[PDB]
């Protein structure tokens, strides 16, 4: 088991109205540079980040995907090291509620994660797993029961109202 | 099949 060195929150509302708090452990003696662009994307530090994103593609039984400030559909999204950075380190398996880095191919992380919500072991040494859930799987699991349309987007919005640092 | 990219998004 990775350490948690580090926890960052997301308040989240579904069409406005507020579902509570996720609290996610970060592992970063393991996996340190995913975990500072993680953090600094929570805090905002460098005037772009999480706050005020969506997660906007929800498949119940899989996963949630967020962290797409930029153009809010998962074609976008940055860095704090720039457009995209390298993997760090693919062995971390994932397992439920794992926090993990989405791609295009390999050393393509942006901003982009997910959470999942059940075991995707397909998954294992393709995306870097950075962290996971240590509060709030009752509202992660709202999340992924929301109603979805065309590719999977939640009919109201899913957004992170507000994150940051603990 | 069940993936997570990034800007195609595979089956």
């Amino acid at each position: 088991m990775p350490v948690v060195t580090d926890k960052v929150y997301f308040d989240i509302t579904i069409g406005d109205e507020p579902v509570g708090r996720v609290v996610i452990g970060l592992f970063g003696n393991d996996v340190p540079k995913t975990v500072e662009n993680f953090k600094q994307l929570a805090s905002g530090e460098n005037g772009f980040g999480y706050k005020g994103s969506i997660f906007h593609r929800v498949i119940r039984n899989f996963m949630i995907q967020g962290g797409d400030f930029t153009n809010f559909d998962g074609t976008g999204g940055k860095s704090i090291y720039g457009t995209r950075f390298d993997d760090e380190n693919l062995k971390i398996k994932h397992f439920v509620g794992a926090v993990s880095m989405a791609n295009a191919g390999p050393n393509s992380n942006g901003s982009q994660f997910f959470v999942t919500t059940a075991p995707t072991p397909w998954l294992d040494g393709r995306h870097v797993v950075f962290g996971k859930v240590v509060e709030g799987m009752d509202v992660v699991k709202k999340v992924e029961n929301t109603k979805t349309g065309l590719n999977d987007k939640p009919k109201k919005a899913v957004k992170i109202n507000d994150c940051g640092v603990l | 099949x069940l993936l997570v990219t990034a800007g195609l998004v595979l089956a």
